[PDB]
């Protein structure tokens, strides 16, 4: 029979006063009682996360603005868990819609550049209050935000200075708030690792490729989510899911290159022609690198040592070196059979013209 | 006439358990030889040597049962899979249900004594 | 009409949504799930959507007991509630009802009452 | 071990291995029970089984012998063995 | 012993042999009619594990499952037949053994017989 | 009435609790919800009957159930975990430190004897000997005495009746407790020569009984006048106790002059016929007597610091006291519930596989008809987790060990539907009944009905709203219930 890995028990009670009994043996048709809202569900990570939280029953509020980039999350449960919205965050209602009736809240909101509606200020800070003040009105029992790596307040990054700012607010309307900080992430079909390593024509660094941190497989932050929802413990804390082993950006290459057997292509130009190269192609309407990233290549990763990690949830973060064979393979071309010498003699013996 | 597949073996049950031992051990030969065009065939995400070990599992599973009628269909039936394996009838998802170790930790409660079983009613 | 969330909310819905039927507030048997408890059970799959639209047939409860009771001469009378219109036979099976005693007494498959005559 | 708590016998109605386990029982169970007078003295038969004595002293440690035995005074000494090894 | 061992070749899970209980019976002649035909054959059935027999859905109302053997109950000529089946496939049972009316005479004359003292009860039919 | 369909039903073949005769059944489930109960047939139970309560108190197993774990926080309770209720009473115990017979355990009606078993276990392996019944004298040990099973039960089988030819009923309405084998009575008295008689609260009986005293004046009184000689000059005669007198603090002046009769009279106890019985009315009882479950004196006289009460809805307030820690099993919310600090699920009978062992002595298994609703569990296995959470624990895990440990108590209780004779009748008479009962000295108090009403008896019973408009009508005060003859 199936199980129920993700809790330790069946009755559940929240801290709002809702008991939440626990039915089957954890497959598609059981149900964990539970009531989510994930912000983000139409992208990399809340889409692992819906998946996890759903393949048993936990019932799922997706917030959605493209129709159709969402189509592939109905997959993840029976009928009736999975439940969509549409949403704007210029848009209460919906927001307070959304969060009603959740146990549990995940904003995984935020752009890795800026656009002509969102800057990065309202999409990582007033985005976050709006979420904010209603999981506080509505007195949801549990907020998971994440916020990203290396976050500061004051910074030469915005991006990581709006990330600082929508840290303090919810923590400083939402008291009882979870806040994560994953590190750069990787796996299938990831935004700027290695689907750009393995399709970009050419890399650029405005530093050398020297920024350094620690990177992390995207399933194993989806299953540290998916342990923080579930457990009480984690109210007012602060986590730092970075993964065990330093990698420089040159090593990571080296690595992409030789799985690979391809030799991916690096140029190092400096920091003003890159960061105004990037700024006119922040018109086109697909997204680009942007000015703000180039920023961050140079502010390497600083670990916050007073925050929990993976080791305080019982997990065990994977190795980029064993999952780039998994990741890369797909690019890897696999040009032709090695040595084909000593063969003759074998292949002599067939008949290779039919008459 | 209706001619025989690839690597088709006859159906024939044997007499005596001392050539069941020959035909058992070709078998587990022709495993572990054809493993690595397993994981070729099959876009395998792990090692050849965890493949040979599933095999020596699977072969180990089987290792004390002296009735010899059930033998012989335990070889037939093993035979029937590597035909199924070794030309590229199995897609890869009838493979890996040989393989649950190898994909992720499902979650993280797994009951191993009572008070946790109890706690989630299967005890 | 306010109906309270298990998780503390409250749950708005008008007063003409919550009835059991637009002829009837009330439930008309025990286990009957009152629309308020089936609202506040499964709001998530009601939020979004709009309420005129759903559907909302009358109930039958109060349509038959506004039929007015007919009358026999006899200690029997026959029900099949044949149309008398169309071909065939429409209707329900033969039901011979006793209205001997005091009261009206109604066929067990359509709710016509009949008396005996007074 | 502090003290004897409660004692439980069991036996066949008629088989071959009880009887003198039976003789026993019809003959000596009040003076068992006033040398013991603060336990639960339990008989309790069903035809087939092996005869034999449990014993409980405390904290539920339960102690154990047959008595298949050919005599009431092999009865009595083995008896009062296993409620001496405490 | 020497019971062959077809629990090895059925494909069929090992938890049915482990943990699983069977029942071995006979239908109970019913009481609401007085036939007697669903009788006369051994059906087996599986014990229940209670986490995963029925539980309601939210959505609609319908009742689930998860054990797989609620519906299925073998039908068998004889008792041994049933348990050699069950011992060759290594499923541990329980043998429910049947409870038969007791044969005790019936006149139609004990309804008219003659009252030498006080009447017990007056008989209407 | 038009709830469902016979073709959409399990039939599950299971066992009458609300009566300790045990009487056979044929449930029939739909998925979670249990529909109806319908009789079975055993010729030496209940031969195609069964009573008004066992057919209408599924009612009762749908409505004020127990679901979750509950704690009293003061006037409230709140629902809680399995987790935080079993810490809970852990913390109670090293808080209040209860040492030796202060921790007190309450069976009642209702019960496994896996059940019992566990809590027995339990309780001894924290010190305890207070192992106690839910009657109202349960606080100390019975005048007939648990040592042979001939004293506590109806020795002569139900099928005994059919070859009775003279019967004593002391202080039992059969048609209240057992009915059915009122029914057999009946029976046998119209189509025999049969001579009844009752020393009790006069009792609106299904035959004639020749009522002669309400007092044990007139019961030593008739059994040595005139109905001893009826006894003595019959083949087969029965007498009948009620275990209300069990339930009286003059229970041993009765049973000894009982026993008296019967070791003076051949007739009542021979090597073809033991004529006493002990007419127990619930089906409990009997398996808590045949795995001890008495209390032992020293515990008898001690207050209790913790209360563990175990489907008990019979409790009066005065038997627990208000500054003890309480923790209720049951499956349903009547009485015993309200008194309690925390409250632990248990499942009914047609959730449980349980043994019951009915008044003849007889061994019966019970079948699961459906999972346990809920939040909640096996007791068993509830006690099994809350001795692990405590300093102790218990030696078995699954079902086939908590077997083997009943057949380490009692090898009967694993011989099911076998009923067996007894080959130690005049010792058991002569060591239980006569010996330590000469001291206790009869009261004048006359004998009370032990059930002022057959409906609304236990927890399923008073959860039931069909007993409830049942036992407004069928009153006697009713003129619909009264033929003016
Ligand atoms: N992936 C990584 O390497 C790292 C991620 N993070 C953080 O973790 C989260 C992961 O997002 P990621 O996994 O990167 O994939 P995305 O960043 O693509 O997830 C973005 C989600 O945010 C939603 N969203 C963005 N802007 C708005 C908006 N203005 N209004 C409403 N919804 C909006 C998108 O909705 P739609 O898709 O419908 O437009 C999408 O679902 C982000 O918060 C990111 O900052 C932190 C460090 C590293
Ligand atoms: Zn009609």
């Amino acid at each position: 029979m199936n199980s129920f890995e993700n809790l330790a028990q069946d009755v559940n009670i929240t801290r709002s006063g809702k008991t939440l009994i626990a039915k089957g043996t954890g497959g598609r048709s059981s149900r964990t009682g539970y009531t989510a809202t994930v912000f983000g569900a139409n992208g990399f990570l809340g889409s692992y996360l819906t998946a996890k939280l759903a393949k048993h029953g936990t019932t799922v509020v997706v917030p959605y603005r493209e129709e159709m980039a969402k189509r592939h999350l109905k997959v993840t449960g029976d009928l009736g868990v999975v439940n969509f919205l549409e949403m704007d965050l210029r848009n209460l209602e919906s927001i307070d819609e959304a969060v009603r009736h959740s146990d549990i809240v995940v904003n995984l909101i935020g752009r890795e550049y800026e656009t002509k509606n969102f800057n990065y200020y309202d999409v990582h800070v007033e985005g976050a209050r709006r979420i904010a003040e209603a999981v506080k009105k509505h007195n949801i029992a549990r907020y998971i935000h994440v916020s990203a790596f290396n976050a500061e307040i004051d910074s030469p990054s915005e991006f990581n200075h709006t990330k600082g700012l929508g840290e303090q607010v919810t923590k400083d309307i939402v008291p009882w708030a979870t806040i994560v900080r994953p590190a750069p992430m990787f796996g299938r079909e990831d935004k700027w690792f290695l689907d750009r390593m393995a399709r970009s024509p050419c890399l650029v660094s405005a530093n050398k490729f020297q920024e350094t941190s620690n990177p992390v497989h995207v399933i194993d932050v989806a299953a540290a989510l998916e342990r923080i929802c579930f457990d009480d413990s984690t109210v007012a804390q602060t986590f730092e899911l970075y993964g065990p082993q330093k990698f420089t950006q040159k090593q990571i290459i080296d690595m992409v290159s030789e799985t690979l057997r391809k030799e991916v292509r690096h140029i190092e130009l400096p920091k003003a022609l890159y960061q105004a190269y990037t700024k006119a192609t922040q018109a086109i309407w697909w997204p680009t690198y942007s000015p703000d990233q180039v920023e961050r290549q140079f502010l390497s990763q600083k670990i916050d040592p007073s925050a929990k990690t993976f080791n305080d949830l019982d997990l065990t973060p994977m190795e980029l070196p064993d999952l780039m064979f998994k990741l890369i393979r797909p690019y890897r071309v696999n040009t032709f059979q090695h040595d084909v010498s000593q063969l003759e003699n074998k292949e002599k013996t067939f008949v290779h013209i039919l008459d | 006439a209706i001619i025989a597949t690839a690597f088709a073996e006859t159906v024939k049950f044997s007499g005596s358990k001392q050539e069941l031992q020959k035909r058992t051990l070709a078998l587990y030969r022709q495993f572990l030889r054809g493993a690595p065009t397993f994981a070729d065939l099959y876009e395998v995400q792990f090692s050849i040597p965890t493949i040979r070990t599933k095999i020596r599992q699977e072969f180990e599973r089987h290792r004390f049962v002296d009735d010899l009628s059930i033998q012989n269909v335990l070889y037939a039936k093993g035979h029937m899979e590597y035909q199924e394996c070794i030309n590229f009838w199995k897609q890869q998802a009838q493979f890996l249900k040989y393989f649950p170790e190898e994909d992720d930790i499902q979650g993280r409660h797994q009951p191993s004594n009572f008070v946790d079983k109890f706690l989630k009613n299967r005890a | 009409k306010s109906i309270i969330s298990y998780n503390g909310n409250t749950i708005e819905i008008p007063e003409e949504y919550t009835k059991q039927a637009p002829n009837r507030d009330s439930t008309w048997a025990p286990a009957q799930a009152s629309k308020t408890e089936i609202y506040k059970n499964n709001m998530v799959r009601f939020e979004q959507k709009d309420l005129s639209k759903q559907p909302m047939p009358y109930a039958g409860i109060e349509l038959i007991a506004q039929q007015p009771v007919r009358f026999v001469h006899g200690n029997t009378a026959v029900c099949d509630g044949a149309n008398h219109n169309g071909p065939g036979a429409q209707g329900h099976p033969k039901i011979f009802i006793n209205v001997d005693a005091p009261g009206s007494h109604a066929c067990q498959y359509c709710g016509t009452r009949y008396e005996k005559e007074h | 071990s502090a003290a004897l708590r409660e004692i439980r016998f069991h036996l066949c109605q008629n088989g071959s291995s009880s009887a003198p386990l039976r003789q026993f029982v019809k003959n000596q169970i009040g003076a068992f029970q006033k040398a013991n007078p603060s336990t639960k003295v339990l008989v309790r038969e069903a035809n087939g089984v092996k005869p034999i004595v449990f014993a409980r002293f405390d904290h539920g440690h339960e102690s154990k012998i047959g008595l298949d035995v050919s005599s009431e005074k092999e009865v009595a000494e083995r008896v009062k063995s296993l409620i001496e090894a405490k | 012993d020497n019971v062959p061992a077809h629990e090895i070749v059925s494909g069929a899970p090992a938890e049915l042999s482990r943990n699983r209980v069977v029942r071995i019976y006979q239908q109970a002649k019913p009481a609401t009619q007085s036939g007697e035909y669903g009788t006369f054959a051994w059906r087996l059935d599986w014990d229940i594990v209670d986490v995963a027999n029925r539980w309601e859905n939210d959505l609609i109302g319908w009742q689930s499952s998860g054990d797989y053997m609620q519906a299925t109950q073998m039908k068998f000529t004889s008792k041994e037949s049933a348990i050699k089946f069950a011992n060759k496939q290594g499923w541990d049972f329980y043998i429910q053994e049947p409870h038969h009316r007791k044969f005790r005479v019936k006149q139609y004359a004990n309804n008219f017989v003659h009252s030498y003292g006080k009447l017990k009860h007056i008989r209407t039919k | 009435a038009f709830r469902a369909r016979p073709w959409e039903l399990k039939k599950t073949e299971s066992i009458d609790v609300m009566d300790a005769v045990g009487s056979n059944i044929r449930i029939d489930s739909k998925g979670v919800e249990v529909m109806r109960v319908i009789p079975r047939v055993h010729e030496d139970v209940n031969e195609e009957w069964i009573n008004d309560k066992s057919r209408f108190a599924c009612d009762g197993l749908k409505t004020q159930r127990l679901t979750t774990p509950l704690i009293r926080v003061g006037d409230k309770f709140v629902n809680a975990t399995w987790d935080d209720a079993l810490s809970t009473i852990a913390k109670a115990y090293q808080q209040k430190a209860p040492k030796g017979d202060e921790f007190k355990a309450v069976a009642g009606a209702l019960v496994e004897v896996e059940s019992m078993v566990a809590l027995k276990d339990m309780t001894n392996a924290l010190g305890s000997e207070n192992t106690t019944t839910d009657t109202p004298n349960g606080n100390s040990a019975p005048a007939h005495g648990i040592t042979f099973r001939s004293n506590y039960l109806f020795n002569s089988s139900i099928a005994g009746i059919e070859d009775a030819d003279a019967i004593l009923l002391v202080g039992t309405n059969p048609r209240r407790e057992a009915a059915v084998m009122n029914a057999r009575i009946r029976k046998a008295w119209l189509r025999q020569e049969l001579e009844i008689a009752s020393v009790g609260p006069t009792l609106d009986a299904t035959f004639d009984v020749a009522e002669l005293g309400n007092t044990h004046a007139d019961l030593e009184k008739a059994l040595s006048g005139e109905f001893g000689e009826v006894l003595k000059n019959a083949k087969n005669p029965l007498i009948i106790v009620g275990s209300g007198i069990t339930d009286r603090e003059d229970a041993g002046a009765f049973f000894n002059t009982i026993g008296k009769f019967v070791e003076s009279t051949p007739s009542v106890l021979n090597e073809n016929w033991n004529g006493y019985n002990v007419l127990q009315r619930s089906a409990s009882r009997a398996g808590a007597y045949d795995i001890g479950f008495t209390p032992s004196d020293e515990a008898s006289k001690t207050t209790p610091k913790m209360v563990w009460l175990l489907g008990a809805d019979e409790v009066a307030a005065s038997d627990i006291p208000a500054d003890a820690f309480v923790v209720y099993q049951g499956h349903n919310g009547d009485v015993g519930a309200q008194f309690a600090d925390v409250v632990l699920p248990g499942a009914a009978y047609t959730e449980k596989a349980g043994t019951y062992v009915n008044t003849e002595g007889r061994s019966q298994i019970s079948r699961a008809a459906t999972g346990p609703p809920g939040g909640a569990r096996e007791d068993w296995k509830i006690l099994r987790a809350v001795s692990e959470y405590l300093g102790v624990a218990l030696p078995y895990e699954d079902a086939y060990e908590v077997r083997d440990r009943l057949a380490e108590i009692s090898p009967s209780l694993v011989r099911y539907d076998l009923v067996e004779p007894t080959v130690f009748g005049d010792v058991a008479v002569q060591h239980s009944l006569v010996g330590p009962n000469g001291s206790v000295t009869p009261s004048s108090a006359p004998l009370t009905e032990t059930i002022e009403n057959f409906y609304m008896t236990d927890s399923i019973s008073r959860s039931s709203p069909t007993m409830a408009k049942s036992s407004i009508a069928f009153n006697k005060d009713n003129k619909k219930n009264q033929a003016f003859a």
